[PDB]
């Protein structure tokens, strides 16, 4: 997975809100490595599916 | 196999004892003595003893100079420059191995980055535990500390490490200690620092509140125990009290090595004037590996084993436990094993148990 | 760095576990956020 | 204002001139003007040579040079430090070199990189040949646990991971058998080193051993049994030029002479021509000095005695008794014209043919590639490889 | 030449089958280089 992080590490988030936040208005395009509030975010927010 | 130097006329004539001892049991070869009081002029002076002595052969003792810091570095600069193995009498220096700059600056008495042996041995023996470890921001210090991290890896704590450099206000490392709640440190740095510790924990009403610790040889004075409380185990070495014994095991070692050494066809001729030294002596690193492979049997400092680095493996140190503003030997500790049991250790709480190391820690973040 | 309100399942898990063990807690937040990672020898 | 002096162990007739051509616009105070020539390598030569230039003039800061490999030399340098608080500048030869936990009080600059420098240029050069260690083997010297230091911290610091890994030292060598070895030891002992790796077979066309100053000080008489491939690091062996090092060490000492003018408003000067004359004020004018700008280039250095932007050079190791000297470090940078470095030897022509060869970019960060890719030659319309 | 070898395959087999006298030297290096 070495190319798989070098490559694509400039648009990592600082924080999962500020993540959360970009992705439910449209400008991001998968987020993932998040399963603790991956488990919550599709299901209360019901707006995003994993 | 060169003229003895020695700083004082007592020590001067010591040396000519054990010079005299060693001729009658490869042969010494002197013909004067000299030694200066300035280390500027001494390092010219022990250049032109030796050219004159037209013999390789330097052994000098520490001066009497209450800093003790930089008053013998041109003479051991000046013996390391060339090929030329020299060993030093009671000269207990960890900056001298911290780096190991020299060439083959070795000497009898372990240096202030030792003993941590004795220290891992005796929190074994009492089983302490959650210690912490303050070191001097010098370099003798920092390899003190490096030296006891590295004997400790099987864990240790954590400690707090600070550099403290000896500023007269300093009550950070004091604060981080009581908050990290140990009851055992091990504090080691010069006489003033060791003594502005010991005023700022006085300050802070925990010198003798539960907390029992050890104290290291660098701070054993008796300018440092005019204002140290009581229940401090320092340490002490063994036969370093006294330089005139250690003479007789240097003198012996020398003759030891030359006899040894006298055996190689490949002896070169030392230059007759200091100026014409532009040859480089090619035979030293033989020299000090028969020196390091050699060894006494016994002596004025018993048996001697030379380390890695070129350290003697004596391993020796007495124990001295502080009450009443007295100090008391409770044994001593050989070989890195347990200290006999002279005399019973009282904690400066007023405990003749000793005090858990983790003890007293309830709140957490 | 204003008291704020700590509560949910982490927090509810830590209560509990330190009612069964008697222990003593002051629960914080980090001004960072990360998570934690070793930059640079030291854990950043 | 200073007395500096070249001392010259080679004529080097033409520092004086440069420094003398040199402008004072930015100086207060001009410096004064005396050379020192002596032939000799012994202390009291030295300290006789020192004493007859502070009875002459103030010195206030000497140049020493010298011609041996004899480094120790400007250890003793740094004691002459101790006995003047002055700083002590390095030309070319034992002064040029740079000793190991040489920082002290007393002030010394050296033109020398220093441990940590010269594995910085190392892990620089193994980055560049795309190549990594996995082997730990370091003998009992004084400069080793600074190295080791120094690669660790390289290695965590580095965005790509790093891997980590007479008899004895055979077995040492048979277990740890990497095609990178590092290694510092003395002269007499890489005598037998030497010899232990060809027995172990290392030393062939499979493996390549780093020793930048250790023992190849001067490759000019390597041994015979000595292994082809190995490379070295040095200092402007064959570059800069002794008088242009020395009117460079003239200006850096004018400069920060005339900084500690103006930032002090009194120049110091030494007490007399005795060897405790300045045993009774010098650690004002030492931090200012380390600051030091001339000559259109910042010489900022630390107490480890470094170079902002070092001249460093590498030299190849071959099998006929010969180094190359191509090689520069110029506002450390990385760049050489031997990167691609060894019937083995084959070209293969490669397209991009979409899926199968989509990699057309390469990383700006260091000029390396990624740990799964290899370098493409492309054509001029020179040697830019990019990342296939 | 021998010792290269003998450290290029450190296999935990080794199999050999010479005379004895040429054998000692054999085994001398395969122990100085040196599990198998
Ligand atoms: C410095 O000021 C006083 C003087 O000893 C002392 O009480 C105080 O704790 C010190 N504070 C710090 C931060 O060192
Ligand atoms: C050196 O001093 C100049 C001005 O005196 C300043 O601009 C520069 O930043 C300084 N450099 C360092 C490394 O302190």
């Amino acid at each position: 997975l070495s190319t798989m992080y070098r490559h694509m590490e400039k648009h990592n988030y600082e924080s999962a809100a500020e993540a959360i936040q970009a992705v439910r208005d449209n400008k991001l395009h998968a987020f993932i490595w998040d399963s603790a509030v991956l488990e919550f975010e599709a299901s209360q927010k019901c707006d995003l599916v994993t | 196999n060169i003229g003895a130097v020695l700083s004082t006329r007592k020590h001067e004539q010591m040396f000519r004892e054990a010079v005299n001892q060693a001729n009658k049991r490869i042969q010494l070869n002197a013909t004067s003595v000299t030694h200066k009081p300035n280390a500027i002029q001494m390092a010219l002076s022990v250049c032109e003893d030796l050219i004159s002595s037209q013999v390789y052969a330097i052994l000098v003792s520490h001066p009497p100079t209450p800093n003790d810091h930089f008053t013998p570095t041109p003479v051991s600069y000046t013996a390391g420059f060339y090929r030329i193995p020299v060993l030093g009498l009671t000269t207990r220096m960890s900056i001298y191995s911290d780096k190991s700059i020299h060439l083959s600056f070795l000497r009898t008495v372990p240096p202030y980055s030792h003993q941590s042996s004795v220290w891992f041995e005796m929190m074994r023996v009492y089983s302490w535990n959650h210690i912490i470890l303050l070191v001097s921001d010098d370099h003798e210090g920092r390899a003190a500390q490096k030296r006891l991290e590295t004997l400790l890896e099987e864990s240790k704590a954590e400690k707090v490490l600070q550099f403290d450099p000896g500023t007269k206000n300093v009550t950070a490392l004091l604060m981080e200690a009581k908050e990290l709640e140990a009851r055992v440190i091990i504090l080691s740095a010069s006489e003033d620092d060791a003594a502005t510790v010991y005023r700022a924990a006085a300050m802070l009403n925990m010198t003798g509140s539960g907390y029992v610790w050890l104290v290291g040889e660098r701070e054993i004075s008796g300018n440092a125990l005019r204002y140290a409380p009581d229940g401090i185990l320092g340490l002490q070495l063994i036969n370093g009290k006294n330089e005139s014994a250690h003479i007789s095991d240097a003198v012996g070692v020398v003759a030891q090595a030359v006899h040894e050494l006298l055996e190689k066809e490949n002896i070169t001729d030392p230059p007759r004037g200091c100026v014409g030294n532009t040859n480089i002596w090619k035979t030293g690193p033989l020299f000090k590996r028969v020196l390091m492979s050699s060894k006494y049997a016994d002596g004025v400092t018993g048996r001697v084993e030379f380390n890695e680095d070129g350290d003697r493996k004596f391993a020796n140190y007495s124990i001295m436990n502080l009450q009443n503003r007295k100090l008391v030997q409770v044994g001593i500790y050989n070989g890195t094993h347990v200290i006999p049991n002279d005399r019973k250790i009282i904690w400066p709480g007023g405990e003749t148990e000793k005090p858990r190391g983790y003890q007293m820690s309830t709140r957490l973040k | 760095t204003v008291p704020q309100c700590c509560y949910g399942f982490c927090i509810d898990l830590l209560i509990k576990l330190a009612r069964t063990m008697n222990f003593t807690y002051e629960v914080h937040l980090v001004a960072d956020g990360k998570f934690g990672t070793q930059e640079r020898k030291e854990w950043n | 204002s200073i007395g500096i002096a070249v001392i010259l162990v080679s004529d080097e007739v033409a520092i004086k001139d440069a420094h003398e051509k040199d402008d004072f616009h930015h100086l207060s105070v001009v410096p004064r003007v005396e050379l020192v020539a002596m032939n000799e390598t012994d202390p009291k030569s030295i300290i006789t040579r020192i004493c007859d230039l502070m009875s002459d003039r103030k010195i206030q800061g000497v140049v020493f040079a010298d011609d041996t490999d004899q480094e120790a030399i400007a250890q003793i340098l740094d004691f002459i430090s101790a006995q003047t608080l002055t700083p002590i500048l390095g030309i070319h030869g034992g002064s040029s070199m740079i000793m190991a936990d040489k920082d002290e009080s007393s002030m010394f600059f050296q033109f020398g990189p220093s441990i940590e420098q010269q594995a910085s240029v190392m892990l620089n050069i193994m980055e560049e040949y795309d190549w990594y260690i996995f082997s730990i083997v370091t003998t009992y010297f004084p400069g080793y646990q600074d190295f080791v230091n120094k690669i660790r911290s390289t290695i965590e610091n580095s965005f790509v991971g790093w891997e980590l890994e007479d008899s004895k030292i055979q077995n040492q060598l048979k277990k740890l058998q990497s095609p990178i070895i590092l290694l510092y030891c003395t002269k007499e002992e890489a005598t037998y080193i030497f010899e232990v790796a060809n027995s172990v077979g290392l030393t062939g066309y499979g493996y390549t051993w780093i020793v930048p100053s250790l023992v190849a000080g001067d490759t000019d008489t390597v041994p015979a049994e000595f292994p082809t491939g190995l490379i070295s690091v040095s200092y402007d062996e064959w570059d800069y030029g002794l008088p242009a090092r020395v009117r460079d060490g003239i200006a850096i000492i004018t400069t920060a002479a005339s900084d500690m003018l103006s930032e002090h408003s009194f120049i110091p000067e030494p007490k007399s021509s005795c060897y405790n004359t300045h045993e009774k004020q010098s650690n004002m004018l030492n931090r200012y000095l380390i600051n030091v700008t001339f000559e259109g280039r910042n010489l900022s250095f630390s107490e480890d005695g470094y170079q902002m932007h070092p001249k460093l050079v590498i030299i190849l190791l071959n099998k006929e008794r010969k180094w190359e000297r191509v090689g520069k470090w110029k506002d450390k940078s990385l760049q050489m014209k031997y990167y691609v470095w060894p019937d083995d030897h084959l070209s293969i022509v490669t397209l991009e043919e979409a899926p199968f060869v989509i990699v057309e970019s390469v990383d700006p960060l260091s000029g390396t590639c990624m740990r799964n890719t290899v370098p493409c030659q492309k054509r001029i319309v020179g040697y830019i490889k990019k990342c296939c």
